[PDB]
Parts: C-alpha cells; structure tokens; sequence
C-alpha cells in the first residue's frame, strides 16, 4: 500500500474568509484565527439499573466563536463602536459567515458576547473577541451528499 | 447587450438543473430520413422530437431509456441509414390500438378497435386521413400493415398503445454504412444497431473489434435458453468466432430497444475502479421469467439475463460472448487509450516550445515519470490496480516500466525515428460475485471442548 | 505582476547624451473592474423532488476516446 | 512560416507536432492518409482536441529539418 | 567528435598561388535526431502470477560451445 | 513502414515476457518424418505442434519437460 | 559530452547595487556583502498515522538581511542617526532594493532591526547591520518565464 495525498490543493489560511455584517475581517492574530465550539452535547444518554439505554436529542445549538485580532487592527474600533450602538438602540444581532478553504463552513446569525481584555507591553498585544452564534452546525461545501445515503443502517 | 434591470430573476417552477458529467457518448445506428447528415448529437428527447422523430419510434425509445440510468450520459449519437418502408405487425393478440405516425412535420394518431381484421381496419383508417394519403401510403397484408412515404415526404411511425411490432426495412447494409459513419465522427465509444438480423449483428461485431469499440445487442430470441446441445442461436454463433460483445436475452428488446438501459448503467462509470456490472439495477428492463434449467442454459451460452430478487431487479454476471468479463475489456481499453493520450500530450507540449525530444539515454528515462503520472497512478489510487507482496507465490505486484537504451536501438529505427520495445506490467484487481456460507445450530448442551493449552504445532516432524 | 524596465547606457543613442534626456522607460499594469449587472436563476419545487442519482464515483474530467 | 520563421536550426527542432493557427484539420479516412503519406503530401490532423502537423517531410523524401 | 583538416603549403599547386585561392578544406559533423513515433507493449495479469525462476547466478553472456 | 498513430499500445491480457538467457542447447535424436532437415531448432512447444508433431509424442514430452 | 560555461559574463561583486532609501551603499566588508534568509519554512506538512499527507501554505514572509560594513565607512553614521530619528518621530519604514549581477534580486520595504556590536582592535573592525524586510521573496530578472508554464504537471 502506498501513501495517498489527502487533497489536491493546499490548505491556505488566507483563503478563509470571515464576513461579519457584509464586510471582510482583516488583521488577524499569529497562531489561530477563529475557533468554533458547541456549548452542549448533541445527545444525552440515560442508563437504567437493568441496562436499558434511552437517549434524547439536544435542541440547544448556541455556540461561541472566538476571534483573535491584533490590538493595532482597525476592526477593533468597528466592534467597539457597534457595541455601544447596539447597547443604546437595542439591536444586537447581525449576520455571520465563514468560508472554509479545505474544510467545513458556517453561516448563521451572531452577536458580540464579551469584549476581550486589553494589555500593553513590549510586543504588540492581542485581543480575542467572542462572538455568539445562534446555531453552531458546521455545514459542508463539498461533493458530500451521495454517500450519506449509504452509511445508513439499522 | 442592453439590460434594463440591475438585477433580474427567472423563476422556473418545478424544474431543476443538472451538473455536467464526463462520459462516453453512445451511438445508435437507426434507419430514417429526418436529416441529411450521417450522424447527429442530441442532448434530450425534446430535441429529437423537434426534428420530426415520432414518439415511440426506435430512436426515441433508445434515447429515453439511455437518459434514465444512474450513469446516463448527456449526449446521444444517432446514426442514419436509408429507408424503404416500415411495417406494423399485429401478430399475436390485442382492446384499443393507437399508432403514432408523423408525416412531414404533420403529427397524427390513427386509431383502431383476430390480427388480420385489425390490420385491415388500421390500413383502411390510414387511407381515410387525406393528409396521410397525399403524402404517405398504406397497404394491408396478412397480420401486418405496410406503410410507405411519398418520395418528397418523410414519415415516422412509433408505438402508441396496444401490442404490435414496428420494423423498418432498408437496402443499405451495416457493413457498407459503418465505414462512412466512422469517417464523419470517431468521437463515440458504444455501438448499437437497429437492424436485428444475424448478418447485421455479425458485421457490427466484426467492425467493433477492428475499430476498438464496444458492441451491445439484445436478441429477443427464444432459442437463447434452449438446451445446451442446440447450438443454433446468434449467441452460439458469436462464440465460434471468439468475438466480444455484451449480449443479453430479453422480451421487450424489439419494442423498446433496451440497450439504452445498459448504456445508462455503463456510460458514466469510470473503468479505473474496476466496478463490475454484477448487481447494477437498470430501469426499463423486465425480469427474466424462465425456470432454473433455462437460466442454466442461458449461462452456458453466455446470454446474460435480468433477474428480480428480493423485490428488486438486478443484472447478472456481466459476461461477454468470448467468456471474458466485460469489466476486464473496459479496463484494457481504458489503459490502451489513456497511456497513449498522456504520452502524446507530453510529447506535443515538449515539442511546441522547441527542444523536441531526442533519442538519447539522457532524455528517454523521463517517460517513466510521464507514464507513472496519469493512468498508472490513478488506477492505484482508485483501487483498480493492485500492489503489494504476494505471500503464496512470493512475488510482488508493483507496476514496472522498462525503457531500452540507445545502444540497443537498431540503425533502421534511427532513420524511421520511431522507438519500440517499451514494456509495462500491471495486475488487475477483482470484484466479488458469489459467496457461500456454512451455518450450524446447537440444541442440547454442547460437548465440552478439548482443554489443550499448547501452541498448535505446524506440521508433523516425521519426514525422511 | 507590475513590471518596470530601464534601458542601459550602451543602448542610449549619442544624440540623447547631448540632449540629456532619457527615453524608452516602460511600465505595465492591469486594471481591476467593478460589478455592474447581475443575473440570477431561481427554481421552485412543489411535489416530492425525484430521487437523485446514487453514483459515488469521483466525476471524471473528459472522455478518454480521442485520436 | 509563422511556425518556422523564428525557430533556430541549431536545435534540430523538427516540425512533427507543432500547432499552427488558421489551418483546418484533414478530414479524410485512413486510406486517404496512407495515400497522402505515400505521395509526401503533409496533412494537418486533429488529435485529442488539438491540431498538429505531421512528419514534416519534403518532396524528395528528406526531412525539412535536415535541409 | 567534429574534425577539421587544413592542407599545407607544400601541397598547394602552383596555379592556386597565382589565383590566390585555397581549396580542399574539409569538415565533418554528425547530426542528432528528434523522436517521431513510439510503440509500447503492455501486459495485464488477472490470477496469481506464477512463481518466477529462483536462479541467482549472474547471467552468462553467450554459449561456450563454438569451434 | 507507415504508422497511423503517434503512440500505439498492444494490451496483452495475462501473458508476460521473459528475458534472454545464455545457455547450451540440448539435442534430442527423435525418429520421424515431419521435416527433411536432419536437425531443427524450436523455441516453444507451439512451434513443434505447428510442424505436425502430435501432442504427447516423445519429442513433445521432452520439450515440455525441458 | 563537453563542459559548458554556465554564463557568458563574469560574476562581478561590484555590480551588485544596494539602494536603501534611494542612495547607493558603499564601504562593504571583505568576504560577504549581504545575506538574505527567510524566517520560516514555505510549506508545512501534517502526516497522519495511516499515512495521509496534507500541507498548508505559510503567509509569514518576514526575513532578515545582514549587511556588513567597515567601521570606518561613512554609512555607519547615516544609519545611526536614522535610528534615533525614527525612534523619536516614530517612522521606521524605508524602501530597500537589491540588484543582482548574475543572480536573483529583491525589492521590498525594510527597517533596522538590530545595531551590530562595535569592537576596536589591531585591525580595522567590522559591523554587521541587520535590516528587516517585509517580504523576502527573491525575484528573477532573466529570460525566465517561458518555461514556468512547462514544468507544470499533475
């Protein structure tokens, strides 16, 4: 057996596009751009004494989308001003979209949950904004779909 | 050029688009006069009917069957032969008979309500239509009605409702026509014929082997599953000649031309996977109704049969006339075509910049990489080509490539400027066709097993 | 990629060395484009959509038959 | 001429497969091509979607490259 | 290897010394060749390939029997 | 002399070639009348049968064993 | 086969021109004039347990350009004064250009990263200034370009 290349193209971080309200975000941090995590488990399990197993689905799809930006980036001002604008007017929701380069994507509604701490030091600082998401289901954008009707059994 | 709206939307209700797939376009050699060209390409039955083809006509049936497969192509090639007349045979039994006939862009559906009486009534009804009489002709005889078009008019006749045959007669022979058809376009892979005489089938089979095409035919014959000693069918005829052609028996092969279903289950299947046809489902075909002995006879004659199992329909055994599996033939053709295409594409690009290839040891070896790209590697990735070490024979399956050196090339080839003796080797994989299981059941308490804990020895030591 | 080319002294005619003016400097550029018009194609379904083809092969690029 | 003018003979770069705009593919069958080759009449042929000259032969039978 | 030969004065006929023209300079060359046609021989295996010969000797060049 | 394709491939199913080895040719003095010459050289049993040798005949057995 | 001369002209070190801010640098060291190095690898490789291979491009093009000058060269004063001028005013960037004689070239923005140590001894000392570069992609200035569309495969 010979080793196989898992993809034809190369994963390019610059190809990952983040659209918050219809504008592209720029000025990201060094290591990680964005992290998406679900708040709660998908399926719960109830185990009886005799061994009977029953499960119930979870309808809580809220999640948190970390966003790292350099403190010198101009987008810090946009989010800071929008925070107070929403606080005064009362409108906090805005569309959020993420395009993957060689992975999953995301397209839902979101809001600003917490403002990151600010620290000034010898080197350029970093700010990790937290953006909520109404639904944290990562959707594919590939040829997937012809095999989902094959894995099905039982 | 001028757009009156910045944004416009066309709301199509119900319909949906389909993606563009790569495939091999089939060719159906039909006899008619709807267009002058020897061969045309259609993308849907709508275009064929727009060209004067009558609904239910052979070409229409073939196209609608081909487009309904899971691997159906997106183009179909229709050949053209001369046409002398056509027949509507009512041999058999039948309550309402409807025959769709189109004459010179004029579409009509004659109607009628013992076969001879039905044929005579239909012939009389045809003459009742003044338009048909002026431009077309009809005559009754026995159980069939013969219709002929007046010379400057084109008539197309197709099935409506009821039980009957539609047979078209033509003076042109397939052997004479195919050499002209191939001249206009060689861009097709599958070969099919409307005429179902033994001579036409044999001629098509002989032509296909010479011109590297795949031949398909449905026989609708009853001797196809006669006892093994009865070597009198076309299937047995082809065996003696060692020809290759995917032939199968059926019941509607001369009312629907079910070659379309097979092509649609074969067109968009990449040979690189070695994906046999064993159990592929095909719409349109009808299950084989014979008993076990008939199936055994058909298998002995290499006549494939469509069988229904557990509620569905399934092809079986995908065998060809010569006995070799169709999968192997397709794989061999795929390798033969694509190795050549890859090498030619590299050579042309290398000579289009100047610096054309030269016969020397310092430039020849690049053919190894050129060939290891494209087929030899795609086949391994998709599983068609086998690799690894064999434990039984103690041999390896690794693909090999050998290139001769300049010192070994005879002087004559340096004048002819052609290289020879390049060698390649491959090992083909295999699908799974049949499985046999051995079960066991226990009723009482099973007997206690042996309590030996030693590691089982391999073989007896006693040997001299 | 933008390109810039400058001629060398050996290629300057003697007359320009008296006129003291240089010529033949070349630059190239590619201009972007805005978006003016857009056209969309929508579709609507009413009944149950027909089952799609269940082919799982990787779509091949082009037909192999070519001579 | 445009496929031959700026080609330096020092490389020995034959015309075998050079593509040429403007020409139209030869439409005859195999026997016609064999006859044309026997008469040293070069033919432009289309293969695998492109167009290509063939065999670059001259009237006397010697390759144009050598001349 | 390319070769060049030049005659000596003692071998020049007296007439050429009056005509003042030299003759008999010789040069040789060997021309390269492009590649025009290629032919390949492939093979396919279906069952288990048969075990190969297990000879480990260095293959001899030619038969010794000769008189 | 004339080649209609720039590249051609002969797909031989199953069969494989074998390299050329140096060896000493054996001689089997058989009695028959299939050819006039006193001695002939064969490279495979197929050629011997093509010369009228019956399958299972002494020469055929010797060749297939060798 | 005969030996071939790799070039027609001769590599002349004096023909290498360095333009920092629009002025030619002069008074170089003995052995090496300039060295250009990339900070990070171009492409990373992730190897799975099963053998699957995937790669991701690197967008960090920052580099370091060493520059050796004799301690008696006048350009030491220019750089020293510019260091304090940038420190006070806050502007540190300035154009950098390098012209190769028979090799690759470079044209990007740069800045002074570290001042070299100064040592006084029996012989004339040397100073190795370090100049940063926004992008460290060495570009060609030759007939290259007609073959890049030939090596392409797969």
């Amino acid at each position: 057996n010979q080793s196989k290349i898992l993809t034809l193209q190369a994963y390019d971080p610059a190809k990952v596009l983040v659209f918050i309200g219809g504008q592209r975000v720029s000025g990201f941090a060094a290591d990680t751009k964005i992290v998406i995590t679900r708040n709660n488990d998908n399926i719960s399990v109830h185990a009886g004494v005799d061994g009977e197993i029953s499960n119930a689905l979870s309808r809580d799809n809220t999640g948190v989308m970390t966003l790292s930006l350099q403190n010198t980036a101009k987008w810090n001002g946009y989010l800071a001003q929008w925070q107070r604008q929403a606080n005064v007017t009362g409108l906090i929701y805005l569309p959020v979209q993420v395009e993957g380069s060689q992975g999953l994507s995301l397209n839902t509604i979101g809001w600003i949950q917490k403002q990151p701490d600010l620290s000034y030091g010898t080197e350029v600082g970093q700010m990790d904004w937290e953006i909520g998401v109404l639904d944290a289901w990562l959707s594919p954008d590939q040829i997937q779909g012809i095999a989902a009707g094959i894995t099905g059994l039982l | 050029e001028y757009q009156d709206k910045v944004v416009d939307v066309e709301v199509s209700l119900g319909t949906q688009p389909i993606d563009t797939v790569g495939f091999e376009t089939p060719m159906f050699l039909a006899m008619h006069g709807n267009f002058p060209e020897r061969i045309r390409f259609y993308v849907s039955t709508a275009g064929m009917v727009a060209d004067g083809f009558a609904v239910g006509s052979p070409a229409y049936q073939f196209a609608t069957n081909a487009f309904a497969g899971n691997f159906a192509p997106q183009r179909v090639a229709i050949g053209r032969m001369s046409i002398d007349s056509s027949k509507v045979d009512f041999t058999g039994t039948t309550e309402q008979v409807v025959v769709n006939i189109t004459l010179n862009k004029v579409v009509k559906a004659v109607k009628i309500n013992t076969p001879a009486q039905i044929a005579t009534a239909l012939a009389d009804a045809v003459t009742a239509d003044a338009d048909l009489t002026g431009k077309a002709t009809a005559v009754a005889t026995g159980t069939y009605v013969t219709v002929t078009a007046v010379s400057p008019n084109v008539v197309s006749v197709g099935k409506g409702a009821g039980v009957y045959k539609i047979v078209n007669e033509s003076s042109e022979t397939v052997a004479t026509v195919l050499p002209s058809v191939i001249a206009e376009n060689h861009n097709w892979y599958f070969l099919a014929t409307e005429a179902r005489s033994d001579a036409d089938i044999v001629a098509a089979a002989e032509f296909a082997k010479a011109n590297y095409k795949l031949h398909i035919y449905n026989s609708t014959d009853v001797d196809a599953y006669a006892p093994e000693n009865s070597a009198a069918s076309v299937f047995d005829t082809l065996k003696s000649l060692s020809y290759d052609s995917l032939g199968t028996s059926d019941a509607g092969a001369d009312v629907d031309f079910t070659e379309g279903s097979v092509i649609g289950a074969m067109a968009a299947n990449d040979p690189s996977y070695g994906d046999s046809l064993h159990l592929k489902t095909m719409p349109g075909m009808v299950p084989f109704a014979g008993s076990d002995t008939q199936r055994s006879n058909a298998w002995s004659r290499n006549a494939n049969i469509y069988r229904g199992l557990y509620g569905g329909g399934s092809y079986i055994e995908g065998k060809t006339s010569s006995g070799q599996y169709v999968d192997v033939i397709r794989f061999s053709h795929w390798v033969k075509f694509r190795m050549e295409e890859s090498v030619f594409a590299y050579m042309k690009r290398r000579s289009d910049m100047g610096l054309s290839m030269k016969m020397s040891d310092e430039d020849l070896p690049v053919l190894k990489s050129v060939l290891m790209n494209n087929p030899i590697n795609i086949g391994i990735r998709n599983g068609g080509i086998l690799t690894g070490y064999d434990t039984e024979n103690k041999v390896s399956y690794d693909p090999t490539i050998i290139i001769p050196k300049r010192a070994n090339i005879p002087t004559n080839d340096l004048a002819a400027r052609i290289l020879r003796d390049v060698k390649v080797e491959l090992v083909y994989n295999n699908s799974l066709h049949y499985v046999k299981i051995r079960a066991s059941v226990v009723l009482d308490r099973p007997a206690g097993q042996s309590t030996n804990a030693q590691t089982p020895m391999s073989s007896s030591a006693v040997g001299v």
